[PDB]
RNA sequence: AAAGGAAUUGACGGAAGGGCACCACCAGGAGUGGAGCCUGCGGCUUAAUUUGACUCAACACGGGAAACCUCACCCGGCCCGG
RNA sequence: UUUGUCUGGUUAAUUCCGAUAACGAACGAGACUCUGGCAUGCUAACUAGUUACGCGACCGGUCGGCGUAACUUCUUAGAGGGACAAGUGGCGUUCAGCCACCCGAGAUUGAGCAAUAACAGGUCUGUGAUGCCCUUAGAUGUCCGGGGCUGCACGCGCGCUACACUGACUGGCUCAGCGUGUGCCUACCCUACGCCGGCAGGCGCGGGUAACCCGUUGAACCCCAUUCGUGAUGGGGAUCGGGGAUUGCAAUUAUUCCCCAUGAACGAGGAAUUCCCAGUAAGUGCGGGUCAUAAGCUUGCGUUGAUUAAGUCCCUGCCCUUUGUACA
């Protein structure tokens, strides 16, 4: 099994958060960033920190990860809307007649942008 | 000139390559006079396999030591093709010796790349490395 | 008679001592249908199996 | 033109099914010189599928525990065996290995159930590759037992058992077991 | 993993009719009763395969008796993923259409028939002619093909007179040259009808990949090896070859190459020789009590069963 | 049984059988097990559906 | 001088359900158990057959394969190093 | 007192992902040390070698055969480099990861280390570690001498040797590797080579406190020919007689060895069961221990080297969750 531990999967985290404008999507760059970086005893821990980084940066610049800050948005803020006409300006807008004896007593409806449609027939809306 | 090993286990084979007219011979004796001959095509495998045509100028001469009898052998045939592909990248064109590092390693890949297996140590409780003791209960 | 089968999917072991895979079977020989068999012993995709026996199918054990 | 012991064209020889065309391991990119090849091959499930045939043939002589360790000895075994085949037969002996290994893999079999030790078994169908070490093993038993106490000595008997395989005779222990385990997964049914 | 291109090669290909041969019409004054081409005498024997159309006309004149191939006909063009449980179904402005992958497919055919040749070889040459052709063209870019045209005796008073192919050689194993059946599988795309990738499948699994294509290709495959044992083959050759990727055919590339035995091929494809011989045998038992007339011989597109058809004046 | 019908389109009819059960056979024969203490207020008869 | 009520943690079951491991089975191999022999232990005898250990977590274990020393053990005697 | 430490997925692992009144952590796991696998790139060297020479010996080749100038491939061993699930395809609540395949020496090398806390586990026979009780001069201190632990109507366990023709016996041939080597106390050592015997050995000159001498550690199995021919036989070498040598103050209750003789069950073992997943099991020898003499045991080293699995909770143990108590 080769599961990352609390150490190579936090440890590259911190390190990610910061430092981010020297990593990238290769190991053998990365690898040889993580000692001006930190203070890494023995290079196993520094192999296995440099390929969760790398597994991280595969990951991260194709949306946004839980783990991660929103220094993620500072890469959305510095590397990112309505349609041309709106969702809410359509023409005929169905009202069913409850909903137009409020609006006759709240004093509109006199105003006839509406098309009030006919009422059902039938009170079935339970489940047995 | 070259000399490049080839190992399998503690057997350690070395080719000493120069230039000449045509010569194997395993620590002076030739590559038909060695004991084992139920493993006879082994040590003659690139000479079946590249012909006598691309050994054409060389002398090769083997020098052996250590392991057992057949990773001697493993040894030898592993030296001999290393030997001929270090003086053919050294002396001849590239593409000579792609050519023939696809006709060697697609056969076999022992012929080029050696064996990292090794005998793993005995530890206590057991005659071997995993094998354990009969464990009588009653 | 004897109809052959092939494999498209393994569809977990199963058994007690867990010794028997069943497997997605496709005829070839005369007949087309896909069906489930199991089997004894290792198996992959594109395994071809030779049914004496050519019609039963085969739940659990 | 790689030949097997100098002397065995493997360009010709007939795998007559289907099922085993990827399990024996005898055409062209198997084609080897010798029965050894000290291979890594059993390190991996279904790399000891694409192991030669002839190599995993021998390595089954090597069962018995006088008989340890020893390759050297199943490859002089397995030499003076294919030299019988060709002596006594005169056919190419590859189509004799790759006929006993088709024609003598069980095709049914039966497993155990009934919770651990009442007999209740049922029938199911084996895998190929399960198939090609089946034969292997049935041809391998026969051949010893069958010089175990003689005045035969193991390479006709061995020869003999390919070819008693290959031609499908009921003395036979490959063929005898073949029909016996398959018929017995037709009776627990 | 080491593959090579392959390229489209340009040569004259022949698909020459029975009375297109002005050899069987040299060799109908002086032998036999029966005539045909070993496409058409496969197809009688395969077609127990067949699901889609094609037509094989009967031509009885005097005691002399052709089978003879339509000329509007895509009767050379294999069918394409036929057999499985699910068809190609689609339409011709999609790429993968049984009308263009049919033309991919004997395209490929044509192609990989002379591409696993050299061009540079002296050819292994029959001492005689091939007659529907002038030798004073200097172009020179025929195929290596060769015709054999051999001699079977059936009872009843039947002369089996077939004419066969054998398409290369190769030097053998002894010192010999040996006789090579060339003919191509093709890999179009492999996801939809349980497709395997041959690039990833066929390193171990060469027989998952025959088992597949049995699947299916199978009235493709068993009328090759129909005509094989018909042409007495010392080898057969079977081809790979796959497109580059997996929409658009432009390109297709060459995987590697396998080397069969025709009863070796026979049987793994569920070809039993008795069988194939008795149905071509049955239609020859009737239309030898025919009179002289136009026939046809269809398979059917939707149902199986088959038909010989007498046809009135004058089509074929 | 289906090859052995005299009658085309037989469909075979069922058995209908109405069990009660004590409550120590129960669970001696495992139709009802025993259950959490926080739990016991499902009362909802469990899945018999994927 | 507690008997009892409700509730928590733990141990236990001849309850229900998951999980792991070749000190588990399955696929299987070399074996062991039956045979002569070295060796330990139970008994039996001895003046003594010293001794600890008895299911893995005893029985080629005390690095214990002791001819004297080892040496505890027996038969007889010197010895203060009271 | 509980949640944090869990319905689930995943992991060799409370390893992680995810769900979420929890958020961040510590010990254990992992990390770490030692070993194994790579380097024509560095440092390199009469206690290490290669090779171009110079000469000798033998019919261009052979020479571990005798001595020189360059190099670090082979030997030794440091300093860094290197493999990270990193690249690709697929599976995957698109997240942990899992599977497949190239490039690659290498895509689970192996051992040490080892938490909270407990058992009436073993050891007062390792102790000038010991508390108390005991004996303490016709001693349970302490020495010298014969005897003992070795005895056998009988069990149980660790092991060795075999039940043969893949063998046995006789000749030939050719290859390792971990390491040991003259001692405060104290006599106790590794052995070359020459002479004498058929052996254990006898006798003398030498070398060595060690990469120098034993030692190219000329190891066994394996390999190649001879004979044997299914017989309790030429397998089995148990038991049993006379003789020679070595050690030692002393070999009887034979310590060990060799010569000759003798030829017992045993022909592949029943219910139960032990051990094991790649240089692994097993076959086969060589060093270390104990040792004045020394291994059927143990601890290592190598050599020849596979079948079979790539999973399950049926069995056997164990942990966990829910549940019942009058048990603490
Ligand atoms: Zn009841």
């Amino acid at each position: 099994g080769r599961v990352r531990t609390k150490t190579v999967k936090k440890a590259a985290r911190v390190i990610i958060e910061k430092y981010y404008t020297r990593l990238g999507n290769d190991f053998h760059t990365n690898k040889r960033v993580c000692e001006e970086i930190a203070i890494i005893p023995s290079k196993k821990l520094r192999n296995k920190i440099a390929g969760y980084v790398t597994h991280l940066m595969k990951r991260i610049q194709r949306g946004p990860v839980r783990g991660i800050s929103i220094k993620l948005q500072e890469e959305e803020r510095e590397r990112r809307y309505v349609p041309e006409v709106s969702a809410l300006d359509q023409e005929i807008i169905e009202v069913d007649p409850d909903t137009k004896e409020m609006l006759k007593l709240l004093d509109f409806g006199s105003l006839s942008n509406l098309q009030v449609t006919q009422p059902t027939v039938g009170m079935n809306f339970k489940t047995p | 000139s070259v000399q490049v090993f080839g190992r399998k286990k503690t057997a350690t084979a070395v080719a000493h390559c120069k230039r000449g007219n045509g010569l194997i011979k395993v620590n002076g004796r030739p590559l038909e006079m060695i004991e084992p001959r139920t493993l006879q095509y082994k040590l003659l495998e690139p000479v079946l396999l590249l012909g006598k045509e691309r050994f054409a100028g060389v002398d090769i001469r083997v020098r052996v030591k250590g392991g057992g009898h057949v990773a001697q052998i493993y040894a030898i045939r592993q030296s001999i093709s290393k030997a001929l592909v270090a003086y053919y990248q050294k002396y001849v064109d590239e593409a000579s010796k792609k050519e023939i590092k696809d006709i060697l390693i697609q056969y076999d890949r022992t012929l080029l790349v050696a064996d990292p297996r090794r005998c793993e140590s005995k530890k206590f409780g057991g005659p071997g490395a995993r094998a354990r003791y009969q464990k009588s209960y009653r | 008679p004897i109809k052959l089968a092939r494999v498209t999917k393994v569809l977990g072991r199963t058994g007690s001592q867990g010794q028997c895979t069943q497997v997605r079977v496709e005829f070839m020989d005369d007949t087309s249908r896909s069906i489930i068999r199991n089997v004894k012993g290792p198996v992959r995709e594109g395994d071809v199996l030779t049914l004496l026996e050519s019609e039963r199918e085969a739940r659990r054990l | 033109d790689i030949k097997l012991f100098g002397k065995w064209s493997t360009d010709d020889v007939q795998i007559n099914d289907i099922s085993l065309q990827d399990y024996i391991a005898v055409k062209e990119k198997y084609a080897k010189y010798l029965p050894h090849s000290a291979g890594r091959y059993a390190a991996k499930r279904f790399r000891k599928a694409q192991c030669p045939i002839v190599e995993r043939l021998t390595n089954s002589m090597m069962m018995h525990g006088r008989n340890n360790g020893k390759k050297l000895m199943t490859v002089r075994i397995v030499k003076h065996a294919f030299e019988i085949i060709h002596l006594l037969t005169g056919e190419n002996p590859l189509q004799v290995l790759v006929n006993a290994i088709i024609n003598s893999g069980p095709r049914e079999d039966s497993t155990r159930i009934g919770r651990a030790g009442t007999v209740r078994r049922q029938a199911v169908d084996v895998s190929p590759l399960r198939r090609v070490n089946q034969a292997i093993w049935l041809l391998c038993t026969g051949a010893r037992e069958a010089a175990f106490r003689n005045i035969k000595t193991i390479a006709e008997c061995l020869a003999d058992e390919l070819i008693n395989a290959a031609k499908g005779s009921s003395n036979s222990y490959a063929i005898k077991k073949k029909d016996e385990l398959e018929r017995v997964a037709k009776s627990n049914r | 993993r080491s593959e090579k291109p392959l390229r489209s090669i340009k040569r004259i290909f022949h698909t020459v009719t029975t009375t297109d041969d002005p050899v069987i019409r040299k060799l109908a004054k002086t032998q036999g009763n029966v005539f045909a081409t070993d496409a058409i005498l496969a197809t009688l024997m395969s077609c127990t395969r067949s699901v889609y159309s094609w037509d094989i006309v009967v031509q009885r004149v005097g005691s002399k008796l052709f089978f003879d191939k339509r000329d509007n006909s895509d009767f050379d063009l294999l069918t394409v993923s036929e057999t499985a449980n699910e068809p190609p179904q689609d339409e011709g402005n999609s790429f993968n259409s049984p009308r263009n992958l049919a033309m991919e497919a004997t395209y490929i055919n044509h192609n990989f028939s002379q591409q696993c040749l050299r061009m540079g070889k002296e050819r292994y040459n029959f001492p005689n002619p091939n007659p529907f052709v002038e030798d004073d063209m200097d172009k020179n870019e025929i195929a290596s093909v060769a015709y054999r045209y051999r001699r079977w005796k059936l009872g009843d008073d039947i002369d089996l007179i077939v004419r066969c192919e054998h398409d290369g050689v190769m030097t053998g194993a002894n010192g010999e040259v040996s006789f090579i059946n060339i003919k191509t599988l093709n890999e179009w795309d492999s996801r939809h009808c349980n497709g395997v990738d041959w690039r990833q499948k066929l390193d171990s699994q060469r027989g998952a990949v025959i088992a597949t294509e049995l699947k299916n290709n199978s009235y493709k495959l068993a009328r090759w090896t129909c005509c094989a044992l018909l042409a007495g083959s010392e080898y057969l050759k079977l081809g790979y070859v796959s497109r580059y990727h997996v929409k658009d055919s432009s390109r297709h590339v060459i995987l590697g190459t396998q080397q069969f035995k025709p009863n070796e091929f026979a049987s793994q494809i569920n070809l039993s020789v008795e069988n194939a011989w008795g149905i071509l045998r049955c239609v020859i038992d009737i239309c030898m009590k025919l009179e002289e007339g136009k026939y046809l011989i269809l398979k059917d597109p939707n149902k199986q069963v088959i038909r010989v058809y007498s046809l009135p004046d004058g089509t074929f | 049984i289906s090859e052995a019908s005299v009658f085309d389109a037989y469909v075979l009819p069922k058995l209908y059988v109405k069990l009660h059960y004590c409550v120590s056979c129960a669970i001696h024969s495992k139709v009802v097990r025993n259950r959490s203490r926080e739990a016991r207020k499902d009362r909802t008869p469990p899945p018999r559906f994927r």
